[PDB]
RNA sequence: CCCAUAACCUUUGUACCCGUGAGAAAGUGCCGUUGCUAUGGCGCGAUGAUCUACCCAUGGGUGGGUACAAAUGGCAGUCUGACAAGU
């Protein structure tokens, strides 16, 4: 909470996220492309044991992941590891693709995929500074475009807010998500459907995974941090969701 | 050939609409008014929806504004003249971009509301 | 005979530890300034002048999948900066550009020629002012010693055992005050001979070498009249080494 | 009925051919779910038969691309020929799966007797060749896929978005920092040099202003020892006799009693003074080239206030579009100058701003800007 | 090459070793070895036919232009895709006009290595004239008008 | 090697200093074009109006806060001292 003040790091439960313990204690993740720091967030410097090298972790803020969000309140078993292939619907800029990429680490990848082009030419710059996110600034809606560019991801992570953001997680994890592969969805309520009540709005969504074959585990309010969304989380089964 | 970049603007229906409540908010103090000042909203996060003319002399400097709102999901809209928005900000000058800020204790909740959906459809 | 300046040897050794440093920051550029254009290259040949002459070399992957390169690279290494070189993700870069990338890569190249220029003006020169300790210990090391105790003459008068303590004061002033076991290599850590060793030998070797160091060492400041043989150094040199084969050759566990 | 199938990579086409069938009423079980997963089943499913590899990246960024839209590219065109015989276009057409129902009329407009097939069944089989990768392929696959996929995604989008140099601002940024670091190290050789020299001969490393120039006297005039009326006048063709510093100098030389040191030493003092005569002149240089990318890059900043100065702002706040993200105020530049500083800050945010989402800039708006806070210095 | 070979120089089908060709560089438009193999084989098909027409001949400018439309389509297609091989400023754009130019040059100089034939020759350097490599051709053009 | 190839700290050299969002000024008013009337243009602002320690009557001398350089200025003092290995 200033720029000297030393902190504990601390490995969370799930795996390639560190917590840093101190006055107060911050959500943090391991740099990739180190120095610079993208949407103006604290990172916190380390020195670890050839002579030594400075290495350096980036605080991961809440406020501006509808991710972290689901960390920082409590998720069972997130779906993302150190070692996977995260395809990722609905990528707006580096505010969480970047983080995503973090936990992901060298060995896995993740597919950024979005429409619009501004924050498409912006993705394209900051991927170039970081090795794993491949950027594809295509219409979701629509997998069938890039069937080439892809193959069989192990979880998929949506970020979208149309009204039909069943339909399109359907199809991009049937052609892609590998069997039993996690999915997590951050619904938006208001922008889903913005009469209903927003129970009535989780519920429908709900459903309409459950009978497009991806069994929900796990559902989260997420509630300090934003008003009305939830994530999510299921598991793709394709073979007896019973 | 493609889309412009001033995309999308508003039918003449949706603009009265849409002056029809900026002043009202300007009225009630949930306006921001002015391109910096919109700006610096859409950095705090209270702003409910943005206005941006597209008369402007150039374009481009308040065509900075759409990477913030697609950035954080709020929507903008491209009002065609910006004397028109002057005229319903009610102060004496054309204002290129103002935004409509978030609050409760507000005598126009609803009505903004339902512009912010008839925007969102718009996109 | 003006050739035995102590002082410019300690300031030339500052230099060079500069030279390292300003070396590794360009190349750094370097590196990432170009990768903008041909990526993973950086990480196939980590080595920075190796990287200044494919620069030098090729400016386009394709002009390199069809050049040679193999003048700098052993072939498998070739083969996967060629194969990279044909589909890298990087993209293509202006002429300006790419005219000043190369005229900092030929710059990077020139400050490793100045700095083996450096270093052996500076290998020829102890070789001048100090020969005996120069034959034992290793010019590199000799200089610095040299250097940390400042004069030649404050070094030849230091007794043995702090020539073996000359680099680790920290570690040995805190084990004093705190009655700690005091460290016991030092600056010499990086002479051939007890990097040549195997632990407690590593100790015993830094004795040794620290004390047949200091008779070099006060031979060749105070004999006014030397031979600039080195002669004293070799002889001591050959002592130590038989002490080296004496201990390397005993063996701690039973036969 | 779906006799054979079309899978596009990465690299190249391959043409499947199916053997037996999976049922078709029965398609949703978990025992035929299952079979789609595990790879003994798989395999007596699809036979390979075909595969042409891509001629090279660029052929792979047109085909990928032309896929992406819908028609049918050559190649495509090339190996469909090869591979599928020819039926009746009314009576037992050929199948084909395809994973694209638009891919569809095009395939059927080239060949009239090819019914192009996409349903759950179609997709359960392109999923399972998709998944089973490369050990179909009974190894043919010459080439690294992952790297394919990699460099194949990133060139189809950044056609896509038209990614180039004039709104690439990296290049300032590197020269930016490179310039720093250069004048740093610049003026700690000069002061290496000096002290050399000074050290045999104090007083022109006194007495000498420009430690570039100090520099080429240190490459002409070996030392102290060596000095003569043509290396005046050498002096003289170099920067001043009129000063008469080459002439002082030879009476400081013939009265400075520093040590005459050895041709060795003397030659490492010309070689390290060479080298920073040769780094000044690369800094100039590429000083030169930075003003010139700027004026591609974004030159109504620069027309506005200043080459360098751009070069600041634009590294401070890390690229040029976070400078035209932020805030009007809060973009800080270097009583009533304050209040002017404050004006020409909102001036300047707004010039980056219409450089950065333009693509051949304003140059009329650099200078409207200009005399417009001309005229407000002009007030002041 | 080897299955036309195998089906010319064995059983002697033209219409067989004609559609392998055919096929062939439709699957592959930008590698002049099989250029090269197809107007050879055009070539030997050719003399075959000659000699076959001056042997009945003894018991009791079409073709060459076949062989030079190969070569005009052969050069069209070289040069598209040598472009398309290193696919953006003026002074490389022409740097590449000038290296296509080279390597055309030099698989044509290569056909004429491989070669009636003055008239063969003559509808080559038509092609042409539809610096230094300008005076290389000229002094060929002399040096075959005096052959 | 957690770096005495360094950090601190004093001392010298070189730099600086106390967001806000609507107000600001109290026939000529100006200049010039026209002969014996036509006037040329100018006359604020969301494309940002108003706000962010000492003495001698816009001076220098004080005073501390931040950054660049140096020092043979400091912290700050250079380990043990007869046995060991073989048969």
């Amino acid at each position: 909470a200033r720029g000297g003040a030393k902190v504990v790091i601390e490995p969370h439960r799930h795996a390639g996220v560190y917590i840093a313990r101190g006055k107060e204690d911050l959500l943090v993740t391991k740099n990739m492309a180190p120095g610079e720091s993208v949407y103006g967030e604290k990172r916190i410097s380390v020195e670890e044991p050839v002579p030594p090298t400075k290495v350096e972790y980036r605080v991961w803020n809440p406020f501006r992941s509808k991710l972290a969000a689901g960390i920082m309140g409590g998720l069972d078993e997130l779906f993302i590891a150190p070692g996977k292939k995260v395809l990722y619907l609905g990528a707006a800029s580096g505010t969480s693709v970047s983080h995503v990429s973090d936990v992901v680490g060298p060995e896995g990848v993740v597919y950024a995929v979005e429409f619009s082009h501004r924050p498409g030419r912006e993705l394209i710059s900051m991927a170039k500074k970081r090795p794993n996110i491949i950027p594809i600034i295509e219409d979701a809606r629509h997998p069938q475009k890039y069937r080439m560019l892809i193959g069989m991801v192990d979880c998929v992570f949506a970020d979208v807010a149309q009204p039909d953001q069943a339909r399109i997680i359907a199809l991009n994890s049937h052609m892609f998500l590998k069997d039993q592969g996690g999915v997590v969805i951050s619904i938006k309520a208001n922008c889903i459907d913005s009469t209903v009540d927003a129970e009535t709005v989780f519920a429908r969504e709900v459903q309409k995974l459950r009978e497009e074959r991806i069994k929900p585990l796990e559902q989260l309010t997420l509630e300090p941090y934003e008003r009305d969304h939830c994530i999510v989380v299921g598991r793709y089964m394709r073979s007896g969701l019973k | 050939a493609p889309n412009p970049k001033a995309f999308p603007l508003a039918d003449a229906a949706l603009t009265q609409q849409i002056l029809d409540v900026v002043q009202q908010a300007a009225n009630l103090r949930q306006l921001k008014k002015g391109a910096n000042e919109a700006t610096k909203t859409l950095n705090r996060g209270i702003s409910e929806f943005i206005i941006m003319a597209a008369d402007c002399e150039p374009i481009e400097i308040l065509l900075h504004l759409p990477l913030l709102c697609e950035d954080k999901n709020v929507p903008y809209v491209f009002v065609p003249s910006r004397v028109a928005l002057g005229r319903a900000c009610g102060v004496s000058r054309p204002v290129i971009a103002a935004s409509i800020t978030t609050n409760d204790a507000s005598a126009i909740k609803t009505q903004i509301y339902a512009v912010k959906d008839k925007i969102e459809t718009l996109l | 005979s003006a050739d035995k300046v102590d002082v410019m040897i300690i300031q030339a050794i500052a230099l060079l530890d500069d030279l390292d440093k300003e070396l590794n920051t360009y190349a750094m550029r370097c590196k990432e300034w170009y990768g903008w254009h041909f990526p993973e290259l950086a990480k196939i040949v980590t080595d920075s002048v190796a990287y200044a002459r494919i620069i030098l070399t090729m400016g386009i992957r394709s002009k390199a999948s069809e050049t040679d390169l193999s003048e700098i690279l052993p072939e498998e290494i070739e083969e996967r900066v060629k194969t990279a070189a044909e589909v890298s993700m990087g993209t293509e870069i202006t002429q300006t550009d790419l005219d000043n990338i190369n005229a900092l890569a030929e710059q990077i190249v020139e400050f490793a020629a100045y700095r083996e220029q450096l270093s052996n003006y500076l290998s020829a020169r102890m070789k001048a002012i100090a020969p005996n300790l120069t034959q034992l210990v290793g010019e590199l090391v000799g200089a610095r010693l040299i250097a940390h105790s400042g004069s030649l003459i404050s070094l030849a008068k230091s007794p043995a055992s702090t020539i073996q303590i000359l680099g680790a004061e920290k570690a040995l002033f805190r084990a004093l005050k705190t009655k700690h076991d005091t460290p016991k290599y030092g600056l010499l850590y990086h002479a051939s001979l007890v990097g040549q060793a195997t632990g407690k030998n590593k100790g015993k070797i830094a004795r040794v070498l620290a004390a047949k160091a200091a008779v070099s060492l006060r031979y060749d400041a105070l004999a006014e009249d030397r031979d600039d043989s080195g002669d004293i150094g070799l002889e001591s040199r050959a002592k130590v080494e038989n002490r080296l084969s004496q201990l390397e050759g005993r063996d701690l566990r039973t036969t | 009925p779906i006799e054979y199938l079309l899978f596009e990579e990465p690299t190249g086409y391959a043409v499947f051919k199916v053997k037996l069938q999976q049922d078709d009423i029965g398609s949703r079980l978990k025992e035929v779910q299952e079979q789609i997963n595990d790879f003994g089943a798989f395999t007596k499913l699809i036979e390979l038969v075909s595969f042409a590899p891509f001629k090279g990246a660029a052929e792979a960024l047109e085909n990928a691309n032309d896929i992406s839209e819908g028609l049918v590219s050559e190649s495509l065109k090339a190996i469909l020929d090869l591979n599928l015989p020819k039926a009746s276009s009314k009576k037992k057409n050929i199948t084909l799966a395809i994973s694209d129902k638009n891919l569809g009329p095009s395939i059927k407009e080239e060949f009239p007797y090819v019914d192009c097939i996409s349903n759950e069944l179609a997709q359960d089989l392109i999923r399972g060749v998709r998944l089973h990768g490369e050990k179909l392929f009974k190894g043919l696959q010459s080439g690294d896929l992952e790297r394919a996929q990699l460099g194949l995604g990133h060139a189809y989008s950044r056609a896509k978005v038209k990614f180039s140099v004039q709104k690439n601002d990296n290049h300032i940024i590197q020269a930016i920092a490179l310039l720093d670091q250069l004048d740093k190290d610049i003026n700690t050789f000069a002061m290496r040099v000096k002290e050399w020299y000074g050290w045999h001969f104090p007083e022109l490393a006194k007495l000498v202003p420009d430690n570039y120039t100090f520099a080429k006297l240190v490459l002409f005039i070996k030392d102290k020892a060596s000095l003569n009326d043509d290396s005046l006048h050498d002096l003289a063709a170099l920067l001043n006799e009129d000063s008469g510093i080459a002439q002082r100098v030879i009476d400081n030389a013939r009265i400075s009693m520093g040590q005459d040191i050895s041709e060795t030493d003397m030659e490492n003092v010309c070689v390290f003074a060479q080298r920073v005569a040769s780094l000044a002149d690369y800094r100039r240089q590429l000083y030169d080239y930075l003003c010139e990318k700027m004026h591609t890059v974004a030159p109504n900043l620069s027309e506005l206030i200043g080459e360098v100065i751009g070069a600041r702002l634009i590294s401070h706040a890390g690229s040029l579009t976070n400078l035209s993200k932020q805030a009007a105020s809060t973009v800080q530049i270097l009583k009533n100058k304050g209040r002017i500083s404050r004006y020409l800050a909102n001036k300047c945010s707004m010039a980056s701003r219409i450089d950065n989402y333009s693509e051949e800039p304003s140059n009329v708006f650099g200078s409207v800007l200009k005399k417009q806070v001309e005229q407000r210095l002009e007030f002041y | 090459i080897s299955c036309a070979k195998y089906e010319y120089e064995v059983h002697a089908n033209f219409k067989s070793c004609r559609n392998i060709f055919q096929n062939g560089l439709r699957f592959n438009p930008d590698v002049p070895k099989l250029w090269y193999e197809y107007v050879k084989f055009e070539l030997n098909f050719i003399t075959k036919l000659i000699n076959r027409r001056k042997v009945m001949g003894l018991i009791n400018a079409l073709r060459g232009d076949i062989a030079l439309t190969i070569f005009d389509v052969c050069m069209k297609t070289l040069g598209k895709h040598y472009i398309n091989k290193h696919k953006s400023d003026s002074k490389m754009n022409i740097e590449l006009n000038k290296e296509t130019l080279n390597y055309l040059f030099s698989e044509s100089l290569r056909y004429i290595k491989l070669f009636e034939r003055d008239y063969l020759i003559n509808h080559v350097l038509q092609f042409w004239k539809n610096p230094e490599l300008y005076l290389k051709t000229v002094m060929i053009d002399i040096t075959l008008n005096i052959r």
